[PDB]
């Protein structure tokens, strides 16, 4: 049979040993790196996903005023100032080539500021 | 009741009607591989083995015919281009024929012991529960494997007693089915030497043989029968899981790579012979010793046969598919009818210069053209306004050699630009687009589509021995926990050492 | 359960289940073909990688 | 028997600090190279020579701009063992090769499969069912797919993702541009796993908070519970209500909820990891043949399908010569696509 | 001759529009590629 | 009462030894000029 | 638009099949006691 | 006409859009953050033109 | 708890003090030398800001070969000056 | 000596504005020499 | 090389001073598991 | 002949054998001295 | 026949809805 069938809707027991899952979990990793308390454990499971998506919605919120991600264009130069490329640099030939290729006729003037 | 996915686990305990269902299993999949062919065979065009082989046709099992031997049809014709030949009954047709039959003889034998389940075999003699010796039964099927993997070595793969198996020369223009001699040095490991193959299967066959009579012989011992549960048949099932995917990977790869058992005139060419310009070379090297003998660049080039031109093409990289692009590659490109000739643009200074051909990375690709030492001469520009490479303003011409353009020269920018977009994917072909309203859309080969599918069944299965693995391991807690899993087993500092209740 | 003639041919090669040699038994030994087996893999995959190139072993196609 | 063996098993699993176990010989080594291997590279090591880039604290990039990045193209697929011929034992030289990428990715998916028996060996003396174990086959299953298939159906390691934040950044936007990537139907379930999987994530932990039972008189309600009470903690008749008056339908089964908790976003990963297998090979879903058909005859026809190809068009154009050296790739002005203006 | 290892199966209703759920699911989504 | 080397002390300092060597080279890179 | 048009069947079979098998798995379930 | 440069930009599954390409497409450039409720256009013809349904949804 | 001395006893104790005031520095002063005396541009073959580029040539030093990428790095070397 | 003698908020404040200080010195050298476009 | 002694020499001179202060109790628990 | 990769591939298993045994003589010496008490 | 089979697809999903809303198994206490 399923297993789901040991439960029963409204039973006042609890369906599984959550001392047992501490004991296993608090030994994959270290006794203190694990809940033992659902309620906590059920407001950590809540609080991380929420907290990151308002951070993501500020995100959005906040370039929308034009507050953009970490520019490090050509950031690192070496004695002579030769610019010695990064990993942001090649983003920034990927994103050149988004921006200069997105609504292709509908720009007269050389910047897009909007 | 039990749930949809567990019905078939009512086979654990009947060894009878588990023998049934793998008889079934066995009869439907020959069953596809006799319906496949016949498929194949109603559509498979022989009538040019040169620009129409079978893996521009979308064949599957075909090329696995012609690897073994099969080679010829009843209607008298050959993949190699023979007419009047004489196949015996093992040709493509009577090869089909045989896997229809042993399918519905299969089949019947899966009746009988589904409906006769009950056999005294499948008892213990003391306890009378059903029961299956799987160490000894290891041995015997090892033992089988063993000869037959001899048997298949030492007369089939030799042509001893067999046909021997495909060979060909490094640029697969001559290939054919040929008896190979066992390689018995350090090359017979060389995966492109097909002797290797031959040496392989005599020596691991018989290797096979002596392990298998060592498992009829001698039991196993306690600590490991204990330790992997040697009387749960869920053991096997998991580690044959995995060694089956451990198989799926290696065949991937070497049809990705290529090997001795995966030639080019069978499943076509690898994308890595376009990456490093394989055949470029070869037809390049070709030209330089005719011209370096007298010969004229029309003579020098006329020389190069069609076939090897046709694999300097990009459009039969298997890199260049989609996933949802479907069918033969003849209904991307077209059915290739003829090599136009090898194009030589100059500009009007009179140097010769290159186009740069398409990485298979690119789905499209900007046509530049470059001097020998790689400067930029000529291109087709995008902003018109400050072009300065312009074929018009460089005076950009092209001259065929070889194939139906020999000893053409065009002049007109627009027919000149046209031919310097075919040619970043190499060499130029014309193509029949009507017969099959192919869509001019790049597809992939039997190579690339071998090579996706039995790479993601190797995957899923590795998810396979996990789950079989677990379940063989952990059968005591398969439904759950203890309900009497006392506290202190689990808390810390109660045991000595964790899960053993003696060191409390 | 049903006898056939075939049954009682094969009744043999089905009779000892469970049966098993004591303790450690053949386990060295098996260690040992083991080991064996890993370091030809490891040679195997090491020539097909071209990590160890051997004297007359070319891997490539223009091994024919 | 007490020989050697059962000795030393004795001594793996004792109950200690930190469970060393028999999985502890193959994981620990292998996890601690593999950090390690990438702390050492992102403070110390160049990638110069491999790629044309500075990518290490000490070249002046921070902590999103270190990598360690690919070998470079010519080297194909060399395992660029330490003694292999490619630097012949010289560790400066493996350094500048690329070495450090097949260490940590090597020496990663060794401990990786360690941490996996780990799982297993810990429930199996603790007395557990191994889902956990079970669960951790989807990152396993992307790992594998996107660090070690992947570039093996490409030229060479170069086109794996380097181990680096903008590194994989720089990952992500080569498969819009060459594959098309967001087109794709395996793609697109491995975003539903994981935005439902953060989806379930919040919605169950948010609705054992506001069904708790008051067991106990403090203002903050963590204090009210004990590990080896035998009563649920929060009403799950209540929660059913309320989710079956919000929303149509509610969980009634708490097993079936927390089963589905690992289904969703296990489930989501394996299905990306199929699509990435194909793009190993370059099987894409980069088109739509219909919709080429007609664009092609019909000027005025346009989608967002259309739209994002123009843009893929840029992105290799305007990223291929500067990310991919080993080709010489020279693009001049006139042949770049560009819009009006920009 | 009655086999003792038979068992019914059961699928519960929630279930059936689970299943349903998913098979709709994935056909409105590899539909478009079906037809390409 | 307590032992000093334990397999927890062997794992505490195979991080934390290289982690403070690190540092200490990562903050010397802040004065390094082009 | 040139479509497939082996898509509709292939959708057609994709639908009906599976959810085929799901309703006589329920419906016999049902007529269960 | 989402960009308000009278290019406009096929949206619907009746106009040559499977799921994966089809969209509500938004509202026209030249509207900008102006409120285009239906009966500010002259016609519905003008409304479907200038991306009208965008903002109403 | 599994028997080692708890880590709140420990970093409070003293002699825990006595002896991480000496090693922590040590280890900090150790890892500021390697980079200050040029010993870590050395031992992982990184460029000094001098060395990415010749006075005037402007190409990256890019391997091309596999089985002489050695010998290619030594002889970009080489070339500085 | 005697475990327990330096109080922990005190041990808890100097490890605080020790990892303050060094993450600080890795801002400013965000903006010199090397890594700072000048 | 100068520099290898030069940045093993506050490495080793640390090793050093910690077992001046820890040999007392180190010898005291080997001794006790033995 | 003996290449030189062929040596390396000695000298990489020579490496890994010392590795593996000096990590199991180590192990299986520190288990023979701190034995569970049954 | 596309834009047909896109619409039939949809149309029975939001069918599905409305039954498994309100033909649902009912949730029973024990
Ligand atoms: C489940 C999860 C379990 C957990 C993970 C476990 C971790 C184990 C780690 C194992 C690492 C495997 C390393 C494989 C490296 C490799 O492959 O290296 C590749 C080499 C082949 O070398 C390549 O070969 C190519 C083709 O060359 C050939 O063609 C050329 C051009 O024509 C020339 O002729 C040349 O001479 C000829 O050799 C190019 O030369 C490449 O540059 C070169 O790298 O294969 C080989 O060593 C061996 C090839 C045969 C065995 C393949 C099986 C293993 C890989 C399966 C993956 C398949 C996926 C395919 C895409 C999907
Ligand atoms: C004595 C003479 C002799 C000769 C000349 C050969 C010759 C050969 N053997 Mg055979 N062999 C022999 C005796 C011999 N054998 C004996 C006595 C046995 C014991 C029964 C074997 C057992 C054996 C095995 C198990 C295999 C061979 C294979 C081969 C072929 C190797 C070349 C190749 O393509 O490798 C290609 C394969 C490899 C280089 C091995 C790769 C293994 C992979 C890397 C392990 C990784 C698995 C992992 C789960 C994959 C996932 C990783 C990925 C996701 C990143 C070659 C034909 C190989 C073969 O058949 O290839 C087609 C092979 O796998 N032999
Ligand atoms: C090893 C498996 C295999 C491989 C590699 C091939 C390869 C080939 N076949 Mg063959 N074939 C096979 C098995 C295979 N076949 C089987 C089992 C049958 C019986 C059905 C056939 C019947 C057949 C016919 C009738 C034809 C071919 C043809 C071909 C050629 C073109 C393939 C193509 O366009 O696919 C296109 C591939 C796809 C569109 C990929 C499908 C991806 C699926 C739908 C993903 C589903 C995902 C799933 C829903 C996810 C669920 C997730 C959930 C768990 C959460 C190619 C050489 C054609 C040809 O050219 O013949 C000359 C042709 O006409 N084959
Ligand atoms: C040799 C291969 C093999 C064999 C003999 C088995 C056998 C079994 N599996 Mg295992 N399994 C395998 C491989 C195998 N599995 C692989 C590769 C995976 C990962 C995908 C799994 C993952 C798995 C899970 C998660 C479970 C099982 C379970 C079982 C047991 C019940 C199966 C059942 O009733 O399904 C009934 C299935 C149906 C009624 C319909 C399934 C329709 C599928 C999904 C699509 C159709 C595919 C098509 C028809 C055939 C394509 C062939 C393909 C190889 C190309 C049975 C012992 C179950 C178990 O342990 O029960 C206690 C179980 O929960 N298996
Ligand atoms: C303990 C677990 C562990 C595992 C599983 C690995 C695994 C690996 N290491 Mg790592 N490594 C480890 C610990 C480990 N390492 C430790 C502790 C160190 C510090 C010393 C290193 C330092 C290190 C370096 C510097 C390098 C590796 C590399 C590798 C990779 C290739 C190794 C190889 O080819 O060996 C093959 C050796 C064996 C398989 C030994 C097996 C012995 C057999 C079974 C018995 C027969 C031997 C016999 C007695 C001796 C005969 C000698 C005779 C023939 C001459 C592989 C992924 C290489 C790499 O990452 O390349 C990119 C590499 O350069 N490792
Ligand atoms: C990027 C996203 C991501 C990260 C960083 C991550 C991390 C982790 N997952 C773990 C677990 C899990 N993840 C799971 C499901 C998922 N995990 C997901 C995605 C992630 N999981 C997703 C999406 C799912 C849903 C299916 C499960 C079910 C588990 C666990 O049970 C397990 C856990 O314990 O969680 C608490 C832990 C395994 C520890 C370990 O193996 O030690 C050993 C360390 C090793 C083996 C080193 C590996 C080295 C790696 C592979 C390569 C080198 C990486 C560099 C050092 C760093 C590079 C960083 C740059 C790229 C910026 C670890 C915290
Ligand atoms: C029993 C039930 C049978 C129906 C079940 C449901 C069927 C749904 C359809 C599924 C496949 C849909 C194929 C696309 C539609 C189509 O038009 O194809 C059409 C193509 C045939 O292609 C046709 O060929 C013709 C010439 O012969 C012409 O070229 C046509 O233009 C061309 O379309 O169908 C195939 O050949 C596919 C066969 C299978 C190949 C499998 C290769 C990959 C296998 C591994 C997949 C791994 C996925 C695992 C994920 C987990
Ligand atoms: C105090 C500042 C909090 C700011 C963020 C909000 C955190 C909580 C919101 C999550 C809501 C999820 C759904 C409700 C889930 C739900 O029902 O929660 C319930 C949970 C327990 O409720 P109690 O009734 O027991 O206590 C709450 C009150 O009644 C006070 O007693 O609430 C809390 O624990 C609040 C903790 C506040 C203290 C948080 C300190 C801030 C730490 C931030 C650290 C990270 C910073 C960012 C780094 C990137
Ligand atoms: C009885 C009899 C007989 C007959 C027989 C016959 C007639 C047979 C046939 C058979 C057959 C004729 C078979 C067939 C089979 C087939 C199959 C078995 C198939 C399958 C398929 C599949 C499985 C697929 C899948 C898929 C799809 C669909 C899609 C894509 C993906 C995939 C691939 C997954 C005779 C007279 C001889 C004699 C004796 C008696
Ligand atoms: C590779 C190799 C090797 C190895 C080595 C090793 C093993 C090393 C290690 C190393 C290490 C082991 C290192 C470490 C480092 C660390 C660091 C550098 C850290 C830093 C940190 C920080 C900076 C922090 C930050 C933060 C966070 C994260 C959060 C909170 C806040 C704060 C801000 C605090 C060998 C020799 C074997 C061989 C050769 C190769
Ligand atoms: C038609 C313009 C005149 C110049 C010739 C164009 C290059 S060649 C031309 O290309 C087509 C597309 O591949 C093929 O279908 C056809 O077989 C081939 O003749
Ligand atoms: C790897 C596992 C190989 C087990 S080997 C096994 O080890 C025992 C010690 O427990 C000995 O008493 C026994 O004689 C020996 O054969
Ligand atoms: O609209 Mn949509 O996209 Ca925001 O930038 Mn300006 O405008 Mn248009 O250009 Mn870029
Ligand atoms: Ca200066
Ligand atoms: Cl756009
Ligand atoms: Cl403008
Ligand atoms: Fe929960
Ligand atoms: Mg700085």
């Amino acid at each position: 049979e399923s297993a789901n069938y040991g439960y029963k809707f409204g039973q006042e027991e609890e369906t599984y040993n959550i001392v047992a899952a501490h004991g296993y979990f608090g030994r994959l990793i270290f006794q203190y790196a694990s809940f033992n308390n659902s309620r906590s454990l059920h407001f950590f499971l809540a609080a991380w996903p929420v907290v990151g998506v308002w951070f993501a919605a500020l995100g959005i919120s906040t370039m929308a005023f034009n507050l953009n991600g970490f520019n490090f264009n050509h950031s690192v130069i070496d004695a002579k100032g030769n610019v010695i490329n990064t990993w942001a640099d090649i983003i920034n030939r990927a994103n050149l080539g988004m921006e200069v290729m997105h609504e292709r006729n509908a720009h007269n003037f050389p910047l897009d500021l909007a | 009741g039990l749930p949809w996915y567990r019905v078939h686990t009512v086979l654990i305990n009947d060894p009878g009607r588990l023998i049934a269902a793998h008889l079934m299993h066995t009869a439907l999949v020959a069953g596809w591989a006799g319906s496949m062919a016949l498929y194949e065979l109603a559509t498979f065009d022989p009538s040019d083995p040169v620009l129409n082989p079978m893996w521009r046709q979308g064949m599957f099992v075909l090329p696995f015919m012609a690897r073994l031997g099969v080679t010829g049809s009843w209607s008298g014709w050959s993949i190699t281009g023979e007419t009047g030949i004489d196949p015996g009954f093992w040709s493509f047709e009577g090869v089909a024929l045989a896997h229809i039959v042993l399918s519905g003889l299969l089949f019947l034998a899966a009746c009988w012991h589904w409906v006769y389940w009950d056999l005294e075999l499948f008892r213990d003699p003391r306890t009378g529960e059903p029961a299956l010796d799987l160490p000894k039964m290891f041995g015997i099927h090892l033992f089988l494997a063993g000869l037959l993997c001899f048997g298949f070595g030492a007369f089939h793969l030799t042509g001893l007693f067999g046909p021997g198996m495909w060979v060909s020369d490094p640029y697969g223009l001559t290939g054919s089915v040929q008896p190979v001699a066992p390689e018995w040095g350090p090359d017979g490991f060389n995966p492109y030497n097909p002797g290797g193959v031959v040496a392989h299967h005599i020596a691991a066959g018989i290797v096979g043989i002596i392990a298998g009579l060592f498992h009829i012989l001698v039991r196993p011992p306690q600590r490991l029968y204990k330790a992997l549960r040697m009387g749960n048949i869920e053991t096997v099932l998991s580690s044959s899981i995995a060694a089956v995917f451990f198989a799926a990977f290696v065949v991937a790869g070497t049809m990705w790579y290529g090997s001795a058992t995966t030639p080019i005139e069978l499943f076509g060419p690898t994308r890595y012979q376009w990456d490093s310009s394989y055949f470029q070379q070869e037809i390049n090297r070709r030209v330089q010793a005719s011209l370096a003998s007298g010969a004229t660049l029309e003579e020098a080039w006329s020389a190069i046969p069609e076939k090897l031109a046709f694999y300097d093409y990009i459009g039969n990289n298997p890199a260049k598919g989609g996933l949802f692009r479907t069918g033969p590659m003849n209904k991307g490109d077209g059915i290739a009818q003829a090599w136009k000739g090898h194009a030589v643009f100059r500009n009007k200074e009179g140097e010769e210069l290159f186009v740069r051909r398409m990485p298979a990375f690119f789905e499209s690709f900007p046509v530049i053209l470059t001097d020998k030492n790689g400067v930029v001469k000529a291109d087709i520009p995008f902003r018109r306004a400050e072009s300065k490479y312009s074929f018009e303003q460089q005076g950009v011409t092209v001259s065929f050699y070889g194939g139906e353009l020999n000893g053409q020269t065009f002049t007109d920018p627009p027919t000149v630009k046209s031919y310097a977009r075919k040619a970043i994917f190499g060499e130029i072909f014309e193509f029949d687009t009507e017969t099959l309203n192919s869509d001019g859309i790049f597809r992939t080969s039997p190579r690339g589509w071998f090579t996706f599918a039995h790479a993601v069944f190797a995957l899923l299965f590795f998810f396979g021995h996990i789950w079989h693995g677990a379940r063989t391991l952990f059968r005591d807690v398969f439904s759950g926990i203890d309900p009497e899993l006392s506290p202190e087993q689990v808390e810390w500092g109660f045991y000595q050492k964790v899960g053993d209740v003696t060191t409390r | 359960a049903r006898r056939t003639w075939l049954g009682d041919i094969l009744r043999p090669l089905n009779s000892e289940y469970g049966k098993v040699a004591p303790g450690w038994g053949t386990t060295p030994l098996m260690a040992v073909f083991m080991g064996l087996f890993l370091v030809f893999l490891l040679i195997i995959l090491e020539i097909y990688n071209s990590t160890l190139i051997l004297d007359g072993v070319n891997v490539s196609w223009k091994a024919l | 028997e007490r020989g050697w063996f059962d000795i030393l098993d004795d001594w793996l699993k004792r109950d200690r600090f930190v469970f060393v176990g028999w999985s502890g010989i193959l994981l620990f080594p292998c996890a601690y190279l593999a950090l390690g291997g990438w702390l050492t590279g992102t403070t110390f090591v160049t990638s110069w020579y491999t790629h044309g880039l500075a990518s290490s604290y000490l070249e002046g990039c921070n902590f999103l701009t270190v990598a360690v990045s690919t070998p470079a193209n010519s080297m194909g697929h060399s395992l660029l063992l330490l003694w292999g011929p490619e630097a012949q034992g010289d560790f400066t030289r493996w350094c500048q090769l690329g070495g450090l990428w097949t260490f940590i990715a090597l020496h990663g998916a060794f401990g990786l499969i360690g941490f996996m028996l780990r799982q297993f060996e810990i429930a199996r003396l603790v007395g557990v069912r191994p889902y956990n174990a079970i669960a951790f086959s989807a990152p396993i299953a992307v790992f594998v797919s996107v660090f070690l298939i992947y570039p093996l159906g490409q030229s060479s390691w170069f086109f794996a993702p380097s181990f680096g934040v903008a590194a994989i950044f720089r990952f992500l936007l080569f498969f819009q541009g060459f594959h098309n990537w967001t087109l794709n139907p395996f793609h697109m379930m491995g975003v539903a796993g994981v935005l439902g999987g953060a989806l379930l994530c919040a919605i169950h932990g948010a609705t054992v908070e506001n069904t708790l039972f008051q067991d106990g008189e403090g203002a903050s309600t963590f204090r009210a519970f004990n590990p080896t009470q035998a009563e649920e903690t929060y009403s799950m008749v209540t929660a059913n209500r309320f989710w079956s008056q919000i929303f149509g339908i509610a969980f009634s089964n708490k097993r079936w909820l927390h089963f589905f908790m690992l289904f969703v976003p296990v489930t989501g990963l394996w299905m990306s990891a199929i699509g990435v297998v194909g793009l190993a090979l370059n099987l894409r879903s980069y088109d739509f043949i219909s919709q080429e058909i007609r664009a092609a005859e019909d000027p005025e026809f346009e989608t967002f399908y259309t739209k994002n190809l123009l843009l893929n068009e840029g992105i290799r154009a305007w990223m291929a010569p500067q990310d991919q050296p080993h080709e010489n790739f020279v693009f001049p002005e006139e042949v770049l696509p560009r819009g009006n203006a920009l | 001759e009655p086999n003792p290892n038979r068992q019914p199966v059961e699928l519960n209703r929630t279930s059936l529009y689970l299943g349903l759920l998913l098979i709709l699911v994935l056909a409105l989504l590899f539909s478009s590629y079906f037809f390409n | 009462s307590y032992p000093i080397f334990t397999v927890r002390w062997v794992a505490v300092h195979t991080l934390a030894v290289p982690t403070i060597f690190f540092l200490g080279a990562i903050a010397a890179m802040q004065f390094i000029q082009r | 638009m040139e479509v497939n048009q082996l898509g509709l069947i292939a959708t057609a079979l994709f639908v009906l099949v599976p959810s085929v098998f799901l309703i006589i798995l329920y419906v016999q379930t049902e007529s269960q006691q | 006409d989402i960009d308000g440069i009278r290019e406009p930009v096929s949206g619907s599954l009746l106009y040559g859009n499977n799921i994966i390409t089809g969209a509500v497409v938004p509202s026209s450039n030249a509207i900008g953050l102006h409120f285009y409720p239906i009966w500010e256009a002259a016609s519905l013809d003008e409304w479907l033109y200038n991306g009208g349904p965008y903002q109403l949804i | 708890t599994t028997g080692e001395r708890p880590f709140s006893d420990i970093i409070t104790s003293v002699r825990y003090w006595v002896i991480h005031s000496i090693t922590i520095p040590a280890l900090f002063i150790a890892g500021w030398l390697f980079v200050s005396t040029g010993l870590a541009y050395d031992v992982f073959g990184t460029p000094r800001p001098d060395s990415y580029y010749a006075q005037e040539q402007r190409s990256i030093p890019l391997v091309t070969d596999r089985f002489e990428a050695k010998q290619q790095v030594e002889t970009f070397l080489e070339q500085l000056k | 000596s005697e475990g327990g003698r330096i109080p922990l908020w005190i041990v808890a404040t100097v490890a605080g504005m020790g990892v303050i200080v060094i993450v600080g010195l890795f801002f400013y050298g965000a903006y010199a020499g090397l890594g700072s476009s000048l | 090389d100068w520099r290898v002694l030069v940045v093993l020499l506050p490495v080793l001179l640390a090793a050093g001073w910690a077992v001046r202060n820890i040999l007392p109790y180190a010898v005291k628990q080997v001794q006790k598991l033995l | 002949t003996i290449t030189p990769s062929l040596k390396g591939f000695f000298i990489g298993l020579l490496s890994g054998a010392v590795v593996l045994g000096l990590t199991f003589a180590v192990l299986i010496a520190i288990s023979q001295i701190d034995k569970v008490q049954r | 026949m596309e834009t047909i089979t896109y619409v039939f697809i949809f149309a029975c999903i939001i069918a599905l809805f409305f039954f498994a809303i309100f033909f649902r198994e009912p949730p029973r206490i024990t």
